[PDB]
C-alpha cells in the first residue's frame, strides 16, 4: 500500500 | 520488525495484501525497468513479487542487498536467471499452474480461428465486405479447412501442452508431440503419438503449436532452417514464449506462403505492435496481447498462491518451506 | 432425350457435372431472386439444384411447369415450403450432414472467441492498442472468463448440436440441452443433462447456443421475453438460422448489458452488414458471413451428394429412390 | 455449362 514508485 | 516485500513490475497489492498484511510491509514500485526501482527497495527487501514484464540478470540481482527470495507470479521463470540467482543465495519460486486451462482454451481458440478463419471473417465484414452468393462465401472464406484427420504437432507436452491434446482429440485432430526431457511412456497413458526429434514432428505436422518452456537450448527453435523442415501451408501457434520463434524467419515464410497462417500471443519484442517488427507486413497473422493466461479467477488464484509462497518464507524456512521452488538444487 | 436441371442460386457446376454429364442438361441461372430465373428454366426443368440464398413459396413453385424435384445443397430446407411443394408433386431433398464438423468446430470457435476474447484482442492491437504492464492486460482483456464449470446451454441436440457437446465437455463445460422433438434417453447415451423447457435452460445457462432447425414454431425463439429468462452477462451463439433470434431484442440486450456478448454466423437479413440493421451499434458482437459450414472438403462433398440425389431421381423413381427426402410423407 | 442467366 506504500507508494515506492520513483517519484 | 516486519520484513519488506516489493511488487517490482506492478502497483496493485489488493489480492496479496490480505495474506502479507501482518507478516510484511508490502509496497509497489511499478518498475517497468530494472533501474526504475526505488533505492530503499534495492536496499531493504527480504522478498520480491514480480511478473514477467521485467527480466533479472546476475548484474541486476547483485544489486539487491537484503533480497533472499523472488516469487514469480506465473509459471514462467525464463525472465529470471534462476541460476546466478540461486548461487547468490536468493530463492526463486513460481506458480506451477494457475492458468493452464486459460491458456489451453485460448490456444485451441487461436487454432480454430486459423482453420475456421472466424477472426478474419468478422474483420472482413467490419470493413464492408459484402457476401451475397455462396460463390462469394467460398471466396472470402477461401482457406477454411477441415480439421478431421489433420495432424496437430505439439512441441512440449507440459501442463498446458497436455490440456491442448485433450481438447485437440475432441475436434478429430491427430495429435502427436515432441518433448526430449519428458519421461518415457506418458504418450501411452494419454494415448498420443510421440516423435523423438523436432525434425520428425515438423515433418508430420499440418499445424505446429509451441507449449515448451523457454531456455538456453530451445531459443529460436523455429528458424529459417527448421521452417524448411515444416510442411507447405502449415499453421503456427505460439502461446508460450516469444523467443521460441524467429519473427524474421516467420515474417518471411508468411509472405512467401510457406506458412498458410500464424497465431501469436507471445512475441520476441513485447509489447507487440503490427507497426514495428518483422511481422510489420505479414499475411494471415493473428496476435493477442500475451493474455491467453488471463481470467479473473486465474489471476487472483495465482496471486494468492505467490502471496502464500512469500509467507511460507517470511514465516517458514528457505527452502524446505517452499512448495514451488525452481532452484532448490542450485543453492 | 435428356431432362433439364438448373442451379438456381449459383453458376458453378464443375462438381455436379461429372455426375449429371450423361443423364441431364445442367445449366445455371445464378438467380439471386425468384424472378431472375430464365423463362425456359421455369418451363422445362425436371429437377433443380438450389442453395439457401433464395426462398421458394408456393406462389413461386406453382410457376415451375416441369419441375418434379428440388435438391437443396445443404442440411437446411427452411427456405423451401417443403409442404406446399410436396402437395404440388415436387419432391424436396437435402444433404443431411456434410458440414456438421465444419459447423461444430466453427461454433466452439465463436464460443472461445467470446470467453477468451481472442478476436477482440487482435482487433485491439490492430488499432494501436498498446499493452505494457500486466495491469493493462487485465484491462484490455477485461472480460475473459474461465470456462471450467460454466454451463453451456444447447438448444437443439441434432447432428451439429451433438458434435458441439462432445467438444464442449472437453473444455470443462457443463453441457445441458433442450430438444422437445428429440427422443427420450439420448441424454443418457451421451451423458448430458436434459431440461424439458426453454425456460429451464435459459435459466441454468451462462452461454446459450442455437443448433435447432428453423420452422413455424421456433421462429423468433429468442425475443425480449425469452431474453428476460436468460441470465445476466450470458453469452449467445447462433450458427443455425437468423430467424431464431430477434436482432432488435438482442441489439437492445447487448447495449443494456443484459448479454455480455454475442456471436452470429447467421442473421435475420442476409447478407449481413454492421452498418444496417438493429445490430448497427451493438457492443461485444462477433459476426461471420454464414460460412461456418465452409470447407473445401465439405463443399465438394455435399455438392457431389446433391448431384447423386438428382441422378437417383432422373434414373430411379420418386421417391423410393431418394436417400434423403424431406417430404416423402406429404405426397 | 449452359449460360441460362437472364442476359
Ligand atoms: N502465453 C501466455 O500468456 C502463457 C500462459 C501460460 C504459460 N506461459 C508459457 O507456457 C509454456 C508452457 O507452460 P507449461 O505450464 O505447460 O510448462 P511446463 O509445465 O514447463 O511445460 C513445458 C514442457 O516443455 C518441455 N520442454 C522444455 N524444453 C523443451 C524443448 N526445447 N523442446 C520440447 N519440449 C521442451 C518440458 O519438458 C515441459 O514438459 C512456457 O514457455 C511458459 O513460459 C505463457
Ligand atoms: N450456420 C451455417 O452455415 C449452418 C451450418 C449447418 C447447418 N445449418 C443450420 O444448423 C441447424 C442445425 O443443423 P443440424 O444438421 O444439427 O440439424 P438437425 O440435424 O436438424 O438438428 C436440429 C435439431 O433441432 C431440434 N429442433 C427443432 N426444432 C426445435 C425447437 N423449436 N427447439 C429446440 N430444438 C428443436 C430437432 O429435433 C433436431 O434434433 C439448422 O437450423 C440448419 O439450418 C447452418
Amino acid at each position: 500500500p506504500i507508494d515506492l514508485s520513483k517519484k | 520488525p516486519r520484513p519488506l516485500v516489493a511488487l517490482l513490475d506492478g502497483r496493485d497489492c489488493t489480492v496479496e495484501m490480505p495474506i502479507l498484511k501482518d507478516v510484511a510491509t508490502v509496497a509497489f514500485c511499478d518498475a517497468q525497468s530494472t533501474q526504475e526501482i526505488h533505492e530503499k527497495v534495492l536496499n531493504e527487501a527480504v522478498g520480491a513479487l514480480m511478473y514477467h514484464t521485467i527480466t533479472l540478470t546476475r548484474e541486476d540481482l547483485e544489486k539487491f542487498k537484503a533480497l533472499r527470495i523472488i516469487v514469480r507470479i506465473g509459471s514462467g521463470f525464463d525472465n529470471i536467471d534462476i541460476k546466478s540467482a540461486g548461487d547468490l543465495g536468493i530463492a526463486v519460486c513460481n506458480v506451477p499452474a494457475a492458468s493452464v486451462e486459460e491458456t489451453a482454451d485460448s490456444t485451441l481458440c487461436h487454432i480454430l480461428n486459423l482453420y475456421r478463419r472466424t477472426t478474419w471473417l468478422h474483420q472482413a465484414l467490419r470493413e464492408g465486405t459484402r457476401v451475397q452468393s455462396v460463390e462469394q462465401i467460398r471466396e472470402v472464406a477461401s482457406g477454411a479447412a477441415r480439421i478431421r484427420g489433420e495432424t496437430l504437432g505439439i512441441i512440449g507436452l507440459g501442463r498446458v501442452g497436455q490440456a491442448v491434446a485433450l481438447r485437440a482429440k475432441a475436434f478429430g485432430f491427430n495429435v502427436l508431440f515432441y518433448d526430449p526431457y519428458l519421461s518415457d511412456g506418458i504418450e501411452r497413458a494419454l494415448g498420443l503419438q510421440r516423435v523423438s526429434t523436432l525434425q520428425d514432428l515438423l515433418f508430420h505436422s499440418d499445424c505446429v503449436t509451441l507449449h515448451c518452456g523457454l531456455n538456453e537450448h530451445n531459443h529460436h527453435l523455429i528458424n529459417d532452417f527448421t521452417v524448411k523442415q515444416m510442411r507447405q501451408g502449415a499453421f503456427l501457434v505460439n502461446t508460450a514464449r516469444g523467443g521460441l520463434v524467429d519473427e524474421k524467419a516467420l515474417a518471411q515464410a508468411l509472405k512467401e506462403g510457406r506458412i498458410r497462417g500464424a497465431a501469436l500471443d507471445v512475441h520476441e519484442s513485447e509489447p507487440f505492435s503490427f507497426s514495428q517488427g518483422p511481422l510489420k507486413d505479414a499475411p494471415n497473422l493473428i496476435c493477442t496481447p500475451h493474455a491467453a493466461w488471463y481470467s479473473e479467477q486465474a489471476s487472483i488464484e495465482m496471486r494468492e498462491e505467490a502471496a502464500r509462497e512469500i509467507r511460507r518464507a517470511i514465516t517458514g524456512r528457505i527452502p524446505d518451506s517452499l512448495k514451488n521452488c525452481v532452484n532448490k538444487d542450485h543453492l
